[PDB]
């Protein structure tokens, strides 16, 4: 009947007016004449809050609430508990402070937020942590109010993983401005990915340090999530290339079709009502008298806002009202320092990726020349390729994903570089070489020739990827020809050969 | 320099007080230019509004800290949520007077709010100091299901597992429940009596008639209370010879107004030593940003010592309660409570008036009693257990071995349809082998009896998932 939305001063009232007109002439044709009230603001203030929700609450007792600001204050949706329950009116968090999710939600709270959902956010960042293999972590936290949560959820999770997750333990920074006792916990970290729940300065502090530390080196990587993100419209300096980050931003979304979005939520709760019942519980009068008590005899939307889906998409939320299946913006950083879109988890909570593994790409430099792109043939069994395995991630024992080029079709030869598993003598050996000469070895596949083929002298198979620089290094059971001497080195004999004849 | 301070009170010759108090604050050690002004209010009849006087009147006039009180009839629900979280926009250090309601202990949500008065958490942890003393090993713990109890149930839990001493059972209940006696029964299984309690009155009231109705109230059934419990009607349901808490200085809060304005005054006199001292907000309107110097707040408050308090020493914890604030363990006794316990805040201090254990004598019980009844589930593993039939009277046979000795037979309860999906029949089957000369052998040797029984599944048993792909569990 009546939807209230306070919001940041951003696209404008109008715009909103022709949203919620397009919104009643979309579907579900709503017998509730339902009326909205909008306004833009820049305020965190509670003189703010007392004079447009009491003074809406006196005009019409306003039954719905959407607050998408353009602030990043995390108290502010944890202070939505005094309308949640001095009200009883559902309430929405889009963006903003209503965004943070740091309020585990009380049975006196009527909060349903599209904010950054905490157990989904544990989960996301472990997938993120499957989907390119990282099973070698590093751990920094500090002692904001709800990190030990956040240390709990990845203790249980990892605990709860037949997967093994290779852990360092989680480096809680105790209080700022230490700026010694930090440089001596953060040079407690030896490992490549970095797993960062902090604040947005301290991010700048850490990572002011972490320069000087040689640990934002561009081999490492800086999974960071929507606690230091934030805002995409607001980039700071010191915050590099590859920092990841998992939010309900609107670059998958606009304001307005989520508040057409949200605006069915409530009307499908609504109807949920007038199939249940045939009257609704009003809001309240006014802030300043408590006439009878708080008895919510007419049992407001909290069983009601189960189950609400829209368009495809299961809008519906758990008990703790997150999001069933939530949107989960996953958004890195590149050379430009540019929030844009990498991830989503919108079908079945399962990422859409862009399949690039490598994202620290010189912003702050740094430069490593240590990838070495060994691309050998199927041979067995020197090498023996196997294909993902579904054993709760893609980690076999003795194997290295290596990428083909799996041909689309005779007439789109485009090769889609398809992980497979790898085995054999040859990648022991270069497990050997990462032990000994201790490098990184870049693993593909030879679909073009065999070994090497004057084609006109123009080489193919391994030797045109050794000629023309495609594989750097080359190793398979190479056959170290005279003619091959005169045009790839070679190395010692490493497996005695030569011709044999086999017969019965 | 003018740092206003704001009290919460009911009353107004106590906010008085506090004016005085914070002329002997303007007198001792802190001087002297002009830095104080009085702020003090009373509790608002209308709970919803609870800030109109702290913006329009306490903020605009720039208040830095809040004294706060209970309610004006300190026993609703209306403990004091709504001016801690009005203060609470732009993290401002809130000092709760006597608050006990661990709700508010919670860091997590309840950002800067510290307390003069410990909640019953780190009474918690006063019960170990009773195991140090009185030797135990058997616990039986009864919680209601509360923030308050799942929070001090994870400081029980650490408290234990640092010590590795482990307890048996954590019942768990709501607020509200007087169908207990199934839980009760569940509690006639033990060996220890050892009762240690946390829910409100009337449970406790309602608990101490069902489980004196069991019987259950034996010398031994030992009732380790809350404080809650040690008023209303859960005083007047309760037995005698149970141990309950007192909190020495809980109630003379003319005692907490000295001591708050003593700490708190130097607290803003170590604040001034500091540098940037960001101005107060006047207006809770254009005012966008949170407090710089609230972490200053909270390292002033966290780091500063006062022992010359009235109640003791007033040095807090790590939760911004206070350390070694004095205890005292109480009996009632013909309901009349009678003081044994006392600690500084560890030191054991037995009164020379007798625990008589609120059953019997005033011999300290044993939670250690046996049954020698040994719950047995045996494995289908010939020649281990043979798991043959009975006879037609359930009964086995008469049977001998190659030696002509005739066997030691176990009749044992088991299913029929030893497979999942079936239906499963508990029938007395005869079970022959090794395991069987080997417990009447430790039966002879050892005074044991051995309850047999066969296993539904036919497994060991092994860590599995359950679904949502993560619940590994023993099978």
């Amino acid at each position: 009947l009546n939807i209230a939305v306070m919001l940041g001063h951003s696209h404008d009232v109008t715009e909103r007016e022709l949203r919620t007109l397009w919104g009643p002439e979309q579907a579900a044709g709503l017998p509730l004449d339902v009326n909205v009230v909008a306004l833009l603001m820049n305020r965190t203030d509670p003189k703010s809050l007392i004079t447009h929700v009491c003074d809406l609450m006196s005009g019409a007792r306003i039954h719905g609430l959407v607050f998408g600001d353009d602030t990043d204050q995390e108290a502010v949706a944890q202070m939505l508990d005094f309308i949640s329950s001095h009200t009883f009116v559902p309430i929405l968090g889009i963006h903003g402070g209503a965004s943070m999710i740091m309020a585990d939600k009380d049975p006196t709270s009527t909060f349903f937020q599209f904010g950054a959902s905490i157990q989904q956010q544990a989960t996301v960042m472990l997938k993120i942590m499957q989907d390119y293999d990282w099973h070698v972590f590093s751990l920094v936290t500090t002692i904001f109010p709800g990190y030990r949560e956040f240390i709990s959820f990845v203790k249980t999770t990892v605990d709860n993983s037949f997967v093994g997750w290779d852990m360092q333990n989680v480096i809680t920074l105790d209080t700022s401005f230490e700026d010694a006792k930090t440089q001596v916990q953060l040079k407690k970290i030896h490992s490549s990915v970095i797993l960062l729940y902090c604040s947005k300065d301290e991010a700048v502090l850490i990572l002011s340090e972490a320069r000087s530390l040689g640990l934002t080196g561009y081999d490492f990587f800086w999974i960071v999530p929507s606690l230091v993100s934030g805002n995409t419209e607001l980039i700071p300096k010191e915050f590099p290339s590859g920092l990841i980050s998992v939010s309900y931003d609107d670059w998958d979304y606009s304001l307005e079709a989520r508040v057409r979005d949200g605006i069915g939520i409530l009307t499908t709760a609504a109807s949920s009502m007038l199939e249940k019942f045939s009257y609704i519980p009003e809001a309240k009068a006014s802030c300043y008298g408590q006439m009878e008590r708080p008895e919510v005899p007419m049992h407001t939307l909290h069983p009601f806002m189960v189950n609400v889906t829209w368009d495809g998409k299961d809008l519906s939320f758990t008990e703790e009202g997150y999001q069933v299946h939530p949107r989960l913006v996953v958004i890195v950083l590149n050379k430009d320092r540019e929030w844009e879109k990498v991830g989503k988890w919108e079908n079945h909570t399962l990422s859409l990726r862009h399949a690039v593994w490598p994202r620290y790409k010189s912003f702050s430099d740094e430069p490593d020349d240590n990838h070495l792109s060994i691309v050998t043939l199927e041979e067995a069994p020197f090498v023996i390729v196997e294909d993902i395995d579904p054993l709760t991630e893609t980690c076999v024992r003795n194997t290295v994903p290596c990428r083909k080029f799996v041909k689309i079709n005779n007439s789109t030869n485009e090769g889609m570089n398809v992980k497979k598993c790898c085995k054999g003598f040859c990648i022991d050996i270069l497990k050997k070489l990462s032990r000994t000469v201790k490098f990184t070895y870049d693993l593909y596949l030879v679909t073009n020739g065999k070994h090497g083929k004057k084609v006109n002298n123009v080489w193919n198979g391994m030797i045109g990827e050794v000629v023309y620089q495609r594989a750097v290094m080359a190793v398979g059971s190479l056959t170290i020809n005279e003619e091959r001497s005169e045009v790839v080195d070679f190395s010692v004999p490493f497996v005695e050969t030569g011709i044999s004849v086999m017969v019965s | 320099k003018i740092v206003n301070i704001g009290a919460v009170l009911s009353t107004r010759k106590h906010e008085q007080m506090f004016r005085e108090a914070v002329n002997q604050a303007n007198k001792r050690h802190g001087s002297w230019k002009i830095q104080l002004n009085a702020t003090s209010v009373t509790h608002k009849p209308n709970a919803i509004q609870m800030a109109l006087s702290v913006c329009e009147d306490l903020i605009s006039s720039q208040v830095y800290a809040i004294l706060v009180s209970h309610p004006p009839t300190p026993n609703d629900h209306f403990t004091p949520t709504p001016v801690s979280y009005t203060a609470g926009f732009y993290r401002i250090p809130v000092l709760g007077l006597t608050t006990r309601m661990s709700i508010y202990s919670d860091k997590s949500i309840h950002l800067s709010f510290l307390r003069t008065v410990p909640p019953y958490s780190h009474q918690s942890s006063v019960w170990f100091e009773m195991m140090r003393v009185y030797s135990w090993n058997h616990i039986i713990l009864l919680v209601s299901d509360d923030h308050e109890g799942r929070a001090a149930q994870k400081r029980l839990e650490t408290l234990l597992e640092e010590r590795e001493s482990k307890a048996e059972k954590v019942l768990q209940f709501d607020p509200g429940t007087k169908n207990v006696t199934a839980l009760l029964m569940e509690a006639k299984e033990l060996e220890a009596r050892v009762i240690i309690l946390s829910a409100s009155e009337d449970d406790a009231a309602t608990v101490y008639r069902a489980a004196a109705m069991l019987n259950m109230t034996g010398s031994g059934y030992v009732w380790l209370v809350g404080e809650r419990e040690i008023s209303g009607n859960a005083l007047r349901y309760a037995p005698d010879g149970i141990l309950g808490l007192q909190l020495i200085n809980g109630k003379n809060e003319s005692a907490h107004i000295s001591d708050a304005v003593g700490v708190v005054a130097q607290a803003v006199h170590e604040l001034l030593e500091k540098e940037n001292i960001t101005d107060p907000p006047r207006g809770c309107v254009g005012n966008t940003n949170i407090w710089k110097t609230g972490p200053l707040f909270k390292r002033v408050l966290m780091s500063s010592k006062y022992a010359d308090g009235v109640t003791g020493r007033v040095e807090f914890n790590e939760d911004g309660d206070r350390k070694f604030a004095n205890y005292s363990i109480m009996n009632l006794q013909n309901r009349k409570l009678v003081q044994v316990g006392i600690y500084n805040g560890t030191h054991v201090i037995p009164n020379d008036r007798k625990i008589i254990w609120p059953g019997g004598e005033t011999e300290k019980p044993r939670g250690y009693q046996m049954s020698t009844r040994l719950k047995i589930v045996t494995i289908h593993q010939e020649p281990f257990v043979y798991v043959k039939p009975t006879l037609s009277d359930g009964t086995c046979k008469e049977e001998f071995t190659v030696n002509g000795d005739p066997v030691k037979k176990v009749i044992c309860t088991g299913p029929n349809d030893t497979s999942p999906g079936s239906p499963r029949h508990t029938v007395p089957q005869c079970c022959y082998g090794f395991c069987i000369d080997l417990l009447i052998k430790l039966a002879r040797t050892m005074n044991f009896t051995y309850e047999v029984h066969l296993v539904a599944d036919g497994k060991f048993g092994t860590q599995e998932r359950v679904n949502n792909s993560n619940k590994k569990e023993w099978n």
